[PDB]
RNA sequence: UGCU
């Protein structure tokens, strides 16, 4: 969780005057930026506030109102060592598929550093024994329009002990 | 729609939390159906988050003791992602300090811990 | 008749007549007579609102063979024109969505 | 057939000089505007046979 | 500024009538002077060899 | 078209466009000339100042800068008219504020 | 899950920049090479060639056989250019006095 | 503060030609009309109330701007 | 330029255009800014 | 005119901010007078003069 | 006549004429080599200035471990005009 | 080729 300033030019139709001018802005804004990603800044939740807002203007054109406004959101974007506690919401060969909770189906933790009794043989089984924990170790993003996803990070579980769950 | 700064200011569950509950009750309150079903994943997002929030031990915070606890942790030198960490998670156990905190060579001293944990208590 | 002269300068629109002018002292200087079968070819685009929604539903159950009526209707959601001298015109009427 | 309600009643009927495929049931129109010649765009088109641009 | 690749344009630029009552379609002069062009380099290409 | 016999409609010539701007109507010569005669919109990518196609452009193999923008169809065939003749027309677009 | 792109943007031109394109700019930028002289096939249809001149991958002309490169119609396609490579330079009419 | 106090024709014919837009695009009406379904009758009775929410952003050739209302301005 | 405006399509410079217009919506400028308790 | 014969043409405007300012600007009742010297050119002619 | 052609040219013709081989000697492997040395030790010189990393995510106790650290060398400014000072 |  952390802020990101942008500035967006948001149109709003005719018949939203008269509402108000800050409240259509942030509904609009919610509803433009509701389960996104942003490329290189993360997935955004959503407003968390507007800083400046200037002149409304109305074009020749389509006669909507535009306005510049400039606001804060709320992005999910760990800084490469984040702690996390996710669900186990299902298990591959090649690794475990947690999932943080109602939140984001996208965490894929490499098996490939625990304790060496590490697979995973199709049938949902973990590890074997000697609230899932995660350490965020890079991020990464791609994109999705290359002709006429985009967030999945990597997941690392050292030897924390566990004393509660093995 | 570009970003000037993706890093601008890192902050706590309890701040999302009181925007989410904020974003809420506005909107049970001003409901209007046609923006609702323009987007509904905003209604999806919000609402798992909440949950999730709720699922975590974020609740019984408030504002002055979130102060009171930076105000503590800032005489152990610690730095902002430890202290934002410890304030995510609070741990009430002395290993989620010793090992699941990361720099813990040099840091912990083995005296600290006790301190650490009265005041993530208090 | 080139790019410059012929195609960008001047260049030719739909929506517009051309005919022959007769004396009529009886209408004012910034009135002008269109004759009724010109008018029932040059249409306009109005859009339903909450002002004019009852002359709207009035000229669709009139339709294109009664002089005050519509043509052609598009719709809010979808962007496909209905000709209203096929289908249930009273239908089409009692349908009209604002925008 | 029609988009809207399916039918395949698609007929082509011209409208005060307005060529237009509408369907007879609903009378949602399919499509409409036909791109033709110009006069003088008809005249600078040379005729050239089949004899010569086949090869 | 010396050119070595001809830029042809799109058909939208050359409009092409099928004249079906003959055995013939009228074609724009782009057109013929392209393949006049083409001809020659072909012409030349032969002659190289 | 041009002829009445094969439905053609009046030209607003070069002189009618003068009184048109001694009036000073822009929005009436506006929808005059540009939407209600030859309205069409292109794809025009903003590195290169090329047209596209469809949401890409074929230079570039890309389609972020790619965006949609309102023109004459008289003059996007005066542009591709000047890139045939290498005349290459860079359009630099920017936002309307 | 989803990645934020913009749908749509009032862009307004600003100021149009005359320039020229190199012989590798007008490969880049056509799509095929025109190599045929003739312009359509020997069969009865009178179909156009490939790699030749009234290629539908350069664009339609007809109302009924649409545009190869991009699967839309006429009044919906914009056309692609072509690159022809000449044996020898010529000088440009237009550029010969620069 | 500089420029004519008269509202010109221009921006008569230009504020006019925006709330009927406005007002066809089911925009509130502030003046309570009386069956009028023409949307530019509906705007020359706001404009002649004085009731039209719209502020003209006069820019001078430099670069500076100066915001008048339709209210505040002389109408004829 | 009005000829180059006309050609390429956008409302010119001269006439209505010199000028823009602003909406008077009910607003209010720099709304108050939600404090930051974690800085 | 004359009305021997003149064929004029005749246009409706497809926006209603195109409509406005065709009305406002163009104006018949606005428009009475010519810029050229002020003079005013819609006023009488033959059969009423007379 | 010239015949006609319905495919182009293949984008890379073959040619009948081959490159002839590079010369061959301890004094092309030795320039070999010291090119390849030079291009090794040069990039880790102090006049290689690289792109300074900027956007940093947050600060921790092991900055200073690894801080990257070389010697800068010291311009004459005797010689170089005053415009060029830090 | 006709029209004002
Ligand atoms: C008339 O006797 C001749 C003279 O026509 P031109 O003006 O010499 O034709 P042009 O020079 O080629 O004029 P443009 O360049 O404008 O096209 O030609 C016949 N004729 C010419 N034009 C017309 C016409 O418009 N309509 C008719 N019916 N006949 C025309 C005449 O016999
Ligand atoms: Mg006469
Ligand atoms: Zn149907
Ligand atoms: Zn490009
Ligand atoms: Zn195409």
């Amino acid at each position: 969780f952390v802020l990101v300033e942008m500035v967006d030019t948001v149109r709003i139709p005719p018949w939203q005057f008269e509402r108000k001018l800050n409240d259509s802005i942030a509904e609009e804004l919610n509803k433009k930026l509701a389960n996104k990603v942003v490329y290189n800044v993360g997935l955004c939740i959503c407003l968390f506030d507007i800083t400046k807002l200037e002149d409304a203007y109305v074009f020749p054109g389509d006669g909507a109102s535009h306005t510049k406004v400039h606001f804060r959101c709320v992005v999910f974007h760990p800084f490469l060592d984040e702690i996390l506690i996710g669900k186990i919401k299902g298990c591959s060969p090649e690794g475990v598929h947690v999932s943080l909770g109602f939140f984001d189906d996208i965490l894929i933790p490499p098996e490939s550093l625990q304790q060496p009794a590490k697979f995973d043989e199709a049938e949902q089984v973990w590890v074997w024994e000697y609230g899932e924990e995660i350490r965020f170790r890079v991020v990464d993003e791609s994109f999705v329009d290359t002709s006429p996803y985009t967030l999945v990070g990597s997941i690392s579980e050292p030897g924390l002990g566990l004393l509660s769950w093995w | 729609m570009e970003v000037k700064d993706a890093n601008s200011a890192l902050l706590s569950n309890y701040e999302v939390f009181q925007l989410l509950t904020d974003l809420k009750e506005q909107r049970k309150e001003s409901g209007k159906n046609k923006h609702s079903s323009g987007q509904q994943n905003l209604n999806t997002i919000t609402y798992e988050t909440l949950k999730y929030i709720s699922k975590t031990p974020c609740r019984h915070q408030s504002p002055e003791i979130v102060r009171e606890f930076l105000t503590a942790l800032k005489s152990h030198k610690l730095t902002k992602a430890e202290k934002l960490q410890l304030l995510n998670h609070r741990p009430v156990t002395a290993v989620e300090i010793q090992l699941m905190v990361e720099e813990s060579e040099e840091r912990l001293t083995e005296e600290q811990i006790e301190a650490l944990l009265h005041t993530v208590t208090s | 008749q080139g790019r410059f002269r012929g195609n960008l300068s001047g260049k030719r629109v739909d929506f517009s007549g051309r005919t022959v002018i007769s004396p009529d002292p009886n209408l004012r200087i910034d009135e002008v007579a269109v004759p009724v079968h010109v008018a029932k070819i040059l249409t306009f685009p109005e859009k339903v609102n909450k002002a004019n929604i009852n002359f709207l539903r009035k000229l669709v159950q009139n339709g294109p063979e009664v002089h005050p009526g519509a043509n052609f209707i598009q719709q809010r959601h979808t962007q496909m024109k209905r000709f209203l001298k096929y289908g249930n015109r009273e239908k089409m009427a009692q349908e009209l969505k604002y925008g | 057939r029609c988009p809207d309600c399916g039918s395949t009643e698609l007929v082509e009927d011209s409208h005060y000089s307005q060529s237009q495929l509408v369907c007879s049931d609903c009378g949602c129109v399919v499509t409409e505007g036909v791109l033709t010649t110009t006069f003088s765009d008809e005249g600078n088109l040379r005729e050239v046979t089949y004899s010569r641009s086949t090869g | 500024l010396i050119l070595t690749r001809l830029l042809v344009p799109p058909l939208c630029i050359r409009p092409s009538v099928v004249s079906d009552l003959k055995s013939g379609t009228n074609e724009d002069d782009l057109t013929m002077k392209l393949t006049e062009i083409i001809f020659l380099n072909d012409v030349i290409k032969k002659h190289r060899i | 078209t041009e002829g009445r016999s094969r439905d053609g409609g009046l030209r607003l010539g070069e002189m009618e466009r003068d009184c048109l701007i001694g009036y000073g109507a822009s929005m009436l010569l506006l929808e005059r000339l540009m939407i209600s005669s030859d309205a069409f919109e292109v794809d025009v990518c903003g590195q290169c100042g090329l047209l596209g196609y469809s949401g890409w452009c074929h230079y570039c193999k890309s389609s972020c800068h790619v965006s949609s923008l309102r023109i004459p169809y008289a003059c996007k065939l005066l542009f591709q008219e000047l890139q045939s003749m290498n005349i290459i027309p860079r359009l630099k677009l920017s936002k309307y504020n | 899950k989803e990645q934020f792109r913009e749908t749509d943007v009032a862009k307004k031109i600003s100021h149009i920049c005359f320039g020229m394109k190199s012989p590798e700019e007008m490969r880049q930028q056509a799509h095929i090479q025109v190599v045929s002289k003739n312009l359509y096939s020997q069969d009865n249809q009178h179909a156009p060639l490939l790699y030749g001149v009234l290629d539908h991958r350069m664009g339609t002309s007809e109302k009924d056989r649409p545009c190869e490169t991009c699967g839309k119609n006429l009044a919906d396609c914009l056309g692609h250019y072509g690159y022809i490579d000449l044996e020898l330079p010529c000088f440009h009419v237009g550029y010969f006095r620069a | 503060r500089i420029t004519t106090p008269y509202m010109t024709k221009y921006e008569r014919a230009r504020v006019l030609g925006t709330r009927a837009l406005q007002i066809a695009m089911c925009a509130p009406v502030m003046v309570e009309l009386e069956g009028e379904t023409d949307p530019l009758l509906i705007a020359m009775k706001e404009l002649k109330a004085r009731k039209i929410p719209i502020i003209i952003r006069r820019y001078l050739p430099d670069g500076s701007y100066e915001d008048w209302g339709v209210d505040e301005l002389i109408i004829t | 330029g009005v000829s180059e405006c006309i050609i390429m399509g956008i409302p010119m410079n001269i006439g209505t255009g010199l000028f823009k217009l602003l909406h008077k919506a009910d607003r209010d400028p720099n709304p108050p800014k939600r404090p930051l308790i974690f800085d | 005119a004359d009305f021997d014969g003149d064929e004029m043409n005749l246009h409706l405007p497809q926006t209603e901010e195109a409509k406005a300012e065709a009305l406002v600007l163009m104006g018949t009742k606005a428009n009475l007078v010519t810029p050229r010297n002020g003079e005013p050119l819609i006023a009488a002619i033959q059969d009423f003069l007379t | 006549l010239p015949d006609v052609v319905l495919k182009p040219p293949p984008l890379f013709p073959d040619t009948d004429y081959k490159p002839v081989p590079l010369k061959t000697g301890e004094g092309e492997e030795y320039m070999l080599a010291l090119k390849q040395e030079l291009r090794e030790t040069m990039k880790r010189m102090p006049y290689f200035i690289e792109t300074p990393e900027e956007r940093q995510d947050i600060e921790r106790y092991s900055k200073r471990y690894m801080k990257v650290y070389k010697e800068e060398w010291i311009p004459d400014w005797r010689r170089l005009p005053r415009e060029m000072m830090p």
